[PDB]
DNA sequence: AAAAA
RNA sequence: GGACCUGGCGGUGCUUCAUAUCCCUCUAGAGGAGCCUGUUCUGUAAUCGAUAAACCCCGAUCAACCUCACCACCUCUUGCUCAGCCUAUAUACCGCCAUCUUCAGCAAACCCUGAUGAAGGCUACAAAGUAAGCGCAAGUACCCACGUAAAGACGUUAGGUCAAGGUGUAGCCCAUGAGGUGGCAAGAAAUGGGCUACAUUUUCUACCCCAGAAACGAUAGCCCUUAUGAAACUUAAGGGUCGAAGGUGGAUUUAG
């Protein structure tokens, strides 16, 4: 389409906790569990509003059920109405 | 994240500027200090709506106006 | 002697499948999970309600169909989707099967407030992998 | 059973055809590597076991090799050595014994008229699709070794090489760091290194004096302990390059000893660019050009610490 | 009672479109897929499961709906709802010199019918103060009134605003705060002489 | 609409209808069990709040009110209770959500209630007269409709088009040789509409055209005139009038098809491009046009129907199930009897494999088209589909499929025909039969197998009927050309015991085969 | 305390107690024995104790080319089927 | 049909604390205040003590929604320690795998 | 609100829409105990009987 | 201490 | 009573091994001091189970109030779920497990030898074992091919848990069930584990170890304050003066 992005991988975070195994005096035998949660974020650059909306629509229409989505858009803005030489 | 819950279509002046809801209170004193404190508390609260803030303000006003003997005996006047 | 959800071996007349003939220490190796959603990851809310809904759906599907489930249930939570991936034996009439499918779809869509579409997989007999 | 094999073969063929048709390619230029790549792409399996992967290669590789029937309709076995149980192994033994006798006869006639490893039991039973034991394997290996001692021609050479594999590479020589020039930079090279969570990067400079710059400042202010100074002087003393190099390093993360070891390893790896290979081999055989895998092992539950357990009372 | 029907494996052809068979992300139905793919851990002397009744092929999401030609057609059919990027905003320098105000957004996702997210209310306003009309006393007073919400290296004003459930209200509040900051910088009070 | 698993695929129209009815019954019982316990489906957890996730209420919400309580009891044993409450609390029943509800639920009771409301309350007269006419149109009443029309005309108000349409329908329903009466009624209606300053609607014109077509056999001119007048009013005409005109012209147009072509052109001009929703039977005209094109072997009308079916807007393509199946069968027969074999195969792949199974005439036509173009290989699946969709013509279909191979000789690569004949014979034997057995024996003898032919002959010889003359001669020749006249002797005995015509000749042939061979 | 109703086989195994330590040492007598019978056998899909006619389960669906109205059984037929059970 | 009483008492207390929340919030706000005379704080304490029990977030006991266990209950999925491992070994919690390091 | 789920399961078991094997086993055990000769007494009879 | 048209 | 087979045992014999095991031996700990938390006991109306290798900051990752399955006082009988018991039984179970077990056999179906007895079937320069599955290996993950983690059966302990959660038997359902207030959590004496110290290898000013100085530390007890709670009686911390006993522990033990 004409976006030109890159590829990178943030560090992963794995959570591990220790719980009991039985219901009575059985503390010397513990069973632990993990929580693998990787991270794969892109970097969309040089995109307008309609193109970004179309890309988000295409991403959401084929988004699997095993992953997530964190949209962080940074819009542009010239100058507000009161920033030049305003006196209240 | 704004489809449905739009805070009844309000702006920022109704959430930040809450001075237009304090009329039956003085200007310099501990009562005004407590009112400013509760106003600052309700201002930085993105969990409640402005209607609930006004309800709490009027309830506190009625509670302070009900027990007037203690405020009169506290060596100060209540407006 | 630590025994989990595995099947105890006795002689040679227990037709077990691939789900019942595996230990929980091989889930992320030679098995997998039945359901899949984003509630379990770190940093996300709404998980206890999802687990309660899942266990209630499993109990309902096991109680409504007497022995028609050859294995378990494979649920997929995709935003506002609840896809059921179950198997039904080839022992009854297809008309009753479609009737039950429609009834379950309507009940789930009207109870969980979510569009639900069922996808069945007809199996001629009980699923079996080994004679453990 | 053979009909099922043919059905699997034709199913694999039609699947390859349909895959080459849907991938926009050609059915003739769609090799097995492309098949494996398309299977791995279209089926994103999320498991750790390699045997639990979508495998759809050749049908004869997945399905076990069915042993053909050695007797026809009349009931007579095909091979002469069948009433035993181990037909292929004993046939090979008889053939190799006949070859040994022929070699002995040829050697007697000549006297009168005057890198790679062998096979294993697993490979043997996978090649001859016949289960055996260990004593027969040892007997066969000893017979082959006795055959290798005596003389043999090219025919016997290729005969004994047919049952011979090949060892892997054994060249463990070090790598010479290339001399990099960046805006007039003679005698310039970089390297890395890690020891017990400590990333360090050393920059070797030959046209200097005799000091090390650590994060801009010298190494005395950052390493007040004599142990770090000794660990930094050990490589310079082992190469006889004390007051001749003004190297610089940049380490981040870890304690004093960890960062010192990381800087030492980085400098040892960087000094392999302005010296011959004999000296770096001498360094490697003396404990220098090698990594330290002494990482703190995880703690075990139900104990006091890693290997220390609770006071287990007996009475 | 009992019957039998042939599957779609021997019923379809070869020169047939693929996205027309599996449009939406179907949970892989062993019927219209003529690919006898086997996945699972086999035994020492045996054959693992094929495609029918395979729990591994049912749990793992299949990616057969994203056909390359289908992806190309979908990307080409969406060209009508696109806007070309202007050539005057290609380099980052011109973008910073023209539009030096950046407004971030926080949009996450939740599993289930729940749409509200308590972490989707923060909108940090990043405005570079290297392009505004700031003199000496005004800039010093602005820095003093800000405190630690201003970077001394990149010179980017970072102010965290989150005092309402919505986002446009927080944006307007941040704009009003910046306006009051710019107004007070040009004013001198009675206690400013005793600095 | 159904599933995709192979075991639950719809093989015919009966399975599809059964699955659809089961789904509808499941939805109905689900809605019923939800309305029975409304206190178990109210705790919402969603956020956008779907409006289709709340059950409807049928109990009243007002007790001390009058008109509001009556409206809540009527709209939201209910109509009678609402009427009793309105009569007790003195509530004037309006013309909306009252008379129409009483006419739809309960038709002497609705007429009595309307008369009581008109005698006890005198509000709007035009709407009341229109409601009375609409209620009497379904109860056969001409005097009441005339009185309502007179009251609406004398009430100094604009007469509704619904009452006029109902009166015209009631007047032209039981018409006995009425030619100029319909024209006079149309002229009177046009004069009344011009005097009252109102234009005619499309529904009234469609109803008038249907009533005119449902009387005489050659009354397509009034329907065409009504359709033209409805189309010239400003909007598109209704498809019901065009369908009625086509049905009336197809009955009397047995010699010429000019009227049918004109009706098809009018239907295409009124509704051919965008499927505009403005009639009650939009697919009937398309089905009639497709049937006319299949009967007259037309290539333009069929193409127009295929283009206006589901190529742009699937609305007038299929109104139900039987009509859709008939249209598909007609299209398949036309494609098989018009072009060669490619178009027939395309139609069979896009209709017989996408909708449902075939019937009897369409299956016979497809078999004839396949036999005329050498395509005898997939006859077993067609026979199985015909037997599943119909247990009456299955034997006829099997006989027609086996006759294509029971008369030819033995070739080299003609095993598909023999396999199809064997499958048809097995399906006919395992169903619930002298001609079928004879045809199966002839096919087995003409195939090439000896054991199969002998088994077929032995099975057909016990059906109280021997084989034909050619089959007996072939069996005698095969027995004499094999050093075994046992088969010839058995055939002669079966022909002499079953009292057949071949007796002396069969005996002479058996004697010759026993003496020489 | 609600989500605890497991499968029927689990309840039968817990009630019969045939996988205990008393069956391998002769601790119990052969007379004391609890048999097992099939409970889910003569119950059609959609069999209730009130009497609701199901067109897609109980009564046939297509009745001579028509659809049967969803009705409800009375009390005499309910008593009849209870006596039959 | 339920069989336990402590779970029912706990859910009743949770409901009563959810209903009685604004008054308790106002009383707690009037409490922690260095300003304002002590008489108002005393009468607020008397009013909050005169209220009936079984209506306070202090009595909230984090139990399980399947077993109603008092102690040893996770606050994430709102369940005990045995049901968690049970449904993890069965295979309902995606991602929650046995720790193998 | 577990009471709503319990009532829903009960009304689905009563109408035959849910086959609860546990409650059926409980009812069978209660019937066997009542047939054995040890049933539940009436309302206001037992200790003073 | 024998086997739900 | 005579004879044969298996298991356990022999302070029963020969040979080879134990890599933290036995010392000749190395390091760190309990048993000697104080506190806290478990057993039992003391008067009381004040809970239950565990109570030898395989159990003790045990069920509990919380006994101030619900969390008290304990008691006393005031009441109720659709008594609150078309029911139920937090009454008694693991010597009725499912389910979650423990040392043996830091391993190498358990082992469906046949053949041979004990004249066809309980039983046994080993010898590769070979005198009767091939054999479905289970167990190790084979495998996943961390820094691989080391190592670690994770797995590790048939059975023993009528082993722990009917008080993870459901269920079997006896009794009640005008009660052992339920609604409100208070108390049982204080020490005559026996006891496991954890924490704090036993000097010049200690501590203070600052400093993350180039200085200067003092020939080591607080349990508990008194008062006040801070954050939360409806109430501070012990739970968290800090401030103010005072502050036990201890200049390295004997029979008896653990880990590396
Ligand atoms: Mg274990
Ligand atoms: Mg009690
Ligand atoms: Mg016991
Ligand atoms: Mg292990
Ligand atoms: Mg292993
Ligand atoms: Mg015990």
């Amino acid at each position: 389409l004409g976006i030109s992005i890159k590829v990178h991988e943030p560090p992963r975070k794995i959570e591990r906790f220790t719980l009991l195994q039985s219901v009575h005096i059985y503390k010397k035998h513990r069973v632990q569990y993990e929580m693998r949660t990787l991270y794969r974020c892109l970097e969309l650059e040089h995109l307008t509003g309609s193109t970004a909306d179309v890309y988000l629509e295409y991403i959401q229409r084929n988004l699997p059920e095993g992953v997530a989505m964190e949209v962080t858009k940074t819009q542009l803005e010239q100058l507000p109405e009161h920033i030049k030489e305003p006196i209240w | 994240n704004e489809a449905g819950f739009d805070d009844d279509g309000s702006e920022f002046h109704e959430h930040i500027f809450l001075e237009k809801h304090l009329e039956s209170f003085p200007k310099q004193g501990p009562i005004r200090h407590f009112m400013e404190l509760v106003t600052c508390g309700l201002s930085k609260n993105p969990y409640l709506s402005v209607k609930q803030k006004v309800e709490h303000i009027e309830w506190f006003r009625n509670y302070f106006n009900e027990k007037k003997d203690i405020l009169k005996e506290s060596n100060i006047q209540f407006n | 002697k630590n025994r989990a959800a595995r099947v105890r071996v006795s002689k040679g007349d227990k037709p077990v499948t691939y789900e019942e003939a595996h230990a929980p220490h091989y889930i992320a190796h030679r098995k997998g999970w039945l359901s899949l959603h984003t509630g379990n990851l770190d940093g996300e809310d709404h998980a206890a309600e999802r687990t309660v809904e899942d266990v209630f759906l499993r109990k309902f599907m096991w109680g409504t169909f007497p022995g028609c489930l050859a294995d378990q249930l494979v649920l997929k939570r995709r935003g506002n989707q609840l896809e059921i991936c179950a198997v039904v034996l080839r022992q009854l009439s297809p008309h009753k099967y479609y009737f039950l499918v429609g009834y379950s779809e309507t009940l789930l869509s009207y109870f969980y407030k979510c569009p639900v579409r069922l996808h069945l997989q007809t199996v001629p007999s009980k699923v079996v992998y080994k004679y453990l | 059973t053979e009909d099922f094999i043919k059905k699997q073969i034709e199913e694999f063929n039609i699947g390859k055809r349909h895959l080459a048709n849907m991938m926009g390619e050609d059915p003739e230029t769609f090799t097995q590597e492309d098949i494996d790549r398309a299977i791995a792409y279209l089926f994103p399996s999320g498991l750790f076991e390699k045997r639990a992967r979508p495998v759809m290669k050749h049908p004869e590789q997945i399905f076990p090799r069915q042993r053909a029937i050695q007797w026809g309709e009349d009931g007579r076995p095909f091979h002469y050595l069948f009433y035993t149980g181990k037909q292929s192994y004993y046939s090979l033994m008889h053939d190799v014994y006949g070859m040994l006798l022929n070699l002995e006869k040829h050697q007697s006639h000549l006297q009168a008229k005057s890198g790679s490893r062998w096979l294993i039991k697993e490979e043997l039973e996978e090649m001859l699709v016949e289960k055996l034991s260990d004593l027969d394997y040892m007997q066969f290996i000893r017979l082959l070794e006795k055959l290798l001692t005596s003389q043999c021609g090219a025919a016997e050479e290729e005969f004994v090489q047919r049952f011979r594999r090949s060892v892997t590479l054994e060249s463990k020589k070090q790598l010479i760091e290339p001399v990099q020039y960046d805006e007039q930079g003679m005698a310039f090279s970089k390297s890395e290194g890690k020891r017990k969570t400590a990333k360090a990067e050393a920059i070797v400079y030959k046209h200097g004096s005799g000091r090390i710059k650590v994060n801009g400042i010298d190494y005395q202010l950052y390493f007040p302990i004599t142990q770090d100074r000794e660990q930094l002087m050990f490589p310079f003393h082992f190469v006889d390059r004390l007051g001749k190099h003004d190297v610089t390093c940049t380490v981040s993360g870890g304690g004093r000893s960890a960062q010192a070891g990381a800087i030492r390893l980085a400098m040892a790896k960087a000094l392999c660019s302005f010296v011959t290979e004999d000296e770096v081999e001498w360094m490697r055989q003396a404990g220098l050009l090698t990594t330290d895998p002494r990482v703190r092992e995880r703690k075990k539950p139900g104990q006091e610490g890693a290997r220390r357990k609770f006071t287990w009372k007996k009475r | 009672r009992r019957k039998a029907l042939p599957p779609r494996t021997e019923k379809m052809a070869v020169d047939q479109d693929w996205p027309s068979v599996y449009p939406v992300a179907a949970p892989f139905k062993p019927s219209a897929v003529p690919l006898p793919v086997r996945m699972g851990y086999p035994v020492k002397k045996g054959v693992p499961m094929a495609k029918e009744g395979n729990l591994e092929l049912l749990k793992i999401p299949n990616f057969l709906h994203l056909t390359p030609v289908a992806i190309k057609k979908h990307c080409e059919a969406l060209k009508d709802f696109c806007t070309e990027w202007p050539a005057a905003l290609d380099s980052d320098e011109k973008c910073e010199k023209h539009f030096p105000i950046e407004i971030d957004s926080t949009d996450y996702v939740s599993s289930g019918p729940s749409v509200r997210n308590p972490r989707a209310r923060v909108v940090v306003l990043r405005v570079k103060l290297s392009s505004l009309n700031l003199d000496d006393h005004a800039k010093k007073k602005l820095i003093k009134l800000v405190g630690e919400r201003y970077c001394k290296t990149t010179d980017v004003l970072t102010i965290k605003t989150d005092r309402c459930p919505l986002r446009r209200q927080n944006y307007d509040y941040a704009v009003y705060l910046l306006t009051v900051l710019y107004h007070e910088s040009w004013n001198t009070e009675e206690w400013e002489k005793s600095k | 609409v159904f599933q995709d698993d192979p075991y639950l695929m719809p093989a015919s129209s009966l399975e599809s209808r059964s699955f659809l009815l089961a789904k509808k019954s499941g939805e109905n019982v689900a809605k019923f069990i939800i309305n029975s316990y409304p206190k178990y489906f109210q705790k919402d957890i969603a956020e956008p709040h779907i409006p289709c996730l709340m059950p409807e209420y049928f109990e009243p919400q007002i007790k001390d009110i009058s008109e509001a309580a009556l409206k809540e009891r009527i709209e939201l044993e209910p109509s009678t209770d609402y009427h009793f409450q309105q009569t007790g609390q003195s509530e004037a029943l309006e013309e909306e959500n009252d008379e129409t509800s009483r006419r739809k639920a309960g038709t002497w009771r609705a007429k009595n209630n309307a008369e009581r409301i008109f005698s006890l309350m005198p509000e709007k007269n035009e709407h009341s007269y229109c409601t009375m006419i609409r209620g009497m149109v379904k109860h056969r009443a001409y005097e009441q409709a005339l009185n309502l029309y007179t009251e609406l005309l004398n009430n100094r108000l604009h007469a509704d088009v619904y009452t006029f349409n109902a009166l015209i329908e009631a007047t032209v329903c039981a018409i006995n040789e009425k030619f100029e009466e319909k024209w006079s009624k149309i002229l009177e209606l046009l004069r009344h509409m011009v005097a009252q300053k109102v234009k005619p609607n499309l529904q009234t014109f469609n109803t008038i055209l249907k009533c005119l077509r449902r009387f005489h056999v050659f009354a397509r001119s009034p329907a065409l005139q009504v359709l033209r007048e409805m189309k010239a009013i400003g909007i598109e005409p209704s498809l019901a009038t065009y369908h009625h005109i086509i049905r009336l012209f197809d009955q009397p147009g047995d010699p010429l098809k000019r009227s049918s072509f004109i009706i098809y052109d009018i239907m295409n001009e009124l509704m051919g491009k965008r499927f505009s929703p403005k009639d009650p039977d939009d697919d009937k005209f398309f089905q009639s046009a497709m049937s006319i094109c299949s009967s007259l072997r037309d290539l333009e009308l069929a193409y127009q129907v295929h283009g206006l079916l589901k190529t742009g807007d699937n609305w007038k393509f299929i109104g139900p199930d039987q009509h859709r199946n008939f249209y598909y069968s007609k299209f398949f027969d036309l494609i098989c009897l018009m072009e060669q074999i490619d178009v027939t195969l395309k139609w069979y792949e896009d209709l017989i494999p996408s909708a449902y199974f075939p019937h009897s005439q369409t299956m016979i036509h497809l078999l004839q088209a396949l036999d005329v173009a050498n395509r005898l290989e997939v006859i077993p699946k067609i026979w199985k589909d015909s037997k599943e969709y119909g247990h009456t013509f299955r034997s006829d279909l099997r006989e027609e499929i086996l006759m294509l191979m029971a008369r030819d000789k033995h070739p080299p690569e003609l095993q598909v025909a023999f396999a199809d004949c064997a499958a048809d014979i097995k399906s006919a034997y395992e169903s619930q039969p002298a001609t079928s057995l004879n045809c199966i024996a002839i096919l087995f003898l003409r195939a090439g197998r000896t054991q199969e032919a002998w088994k077929m002959l032995g099975l057909f010889r016990k059906h109280n009927k021997i084989p034909r003359s050619e089959l007996l001669n072939e069996l005698m020749d095969s027995a004499k050309v094999s050093n075994s006249p046992s088969q010839a002797i058995e055939v002669v005995e079966l022909a002499s015991a079953f009292s057949l015509p071949i007796c002396e000749g069969l005996t002479q042939r058996v004697m010759s085969d026993f003496a020489i061979n | 305390s609600f989500f605890t109703k497991l499968t029927a086989d689990e309840l039968w195994k817990g009630a019969l107690a045939e996988t205990g330590a008393g069956a391998k040492k002769g601790r119990g007598k052969r007379t004391k024995k609890k048999k097992r019978k099939d409970l889910n056998r003569g119950q059609i899909i959609g069999e209730g104790r009130y009497g609701f006619l199901w067109p897609g389960l109980n009564v046939p669906l297509m009745k001579n080319g028509a659809v049967q109205t969803i009705a409800q059984r009375s009390k005499e037929e309910q008593e009849k089927v209870e006596a039959d059970m | 049909h339920y069989v336990d009483w402590r779970m029912w008492r706990d859910v009743k207390r949770r409901k009563m604390a959810y209903e009685y929340a604004d008054e308790r919030l106002r009383i707690n706000s009037l409490r922690k205040n260095t300003i304002l005379p002590k008489i108002l704080q005393d009468v607020a304490d008397e009013e909050i003590a005169a209220l009936p029990r079984d209506s306070c977030p202090v009595r909230i006991r984090n139990r399980c929604v399947m077993t109603s266990r008092p102690r040893g209950v996770k606050r994430r999925w709102r369940l005990s320690r045995i049901v968690f491992r049970h449904l993890a070994d069965h295979g309902q919690l995606s991602g929650i795998q046995r720790a193998t390091w | 609100n577990h009471h709503t789920y319990a009532e829903l399961m009960q009304t689905l078991r009563f109408l035959g829409l849910y086959r609860d094997e546990h409650q059926d086993f409980m009812d069978e055990q209660k019937r066997l105990k009542k047939l054995r000769g040890k049933e539940k007494p009436k309302k206001g009879e037992g200790k003073r009987a």
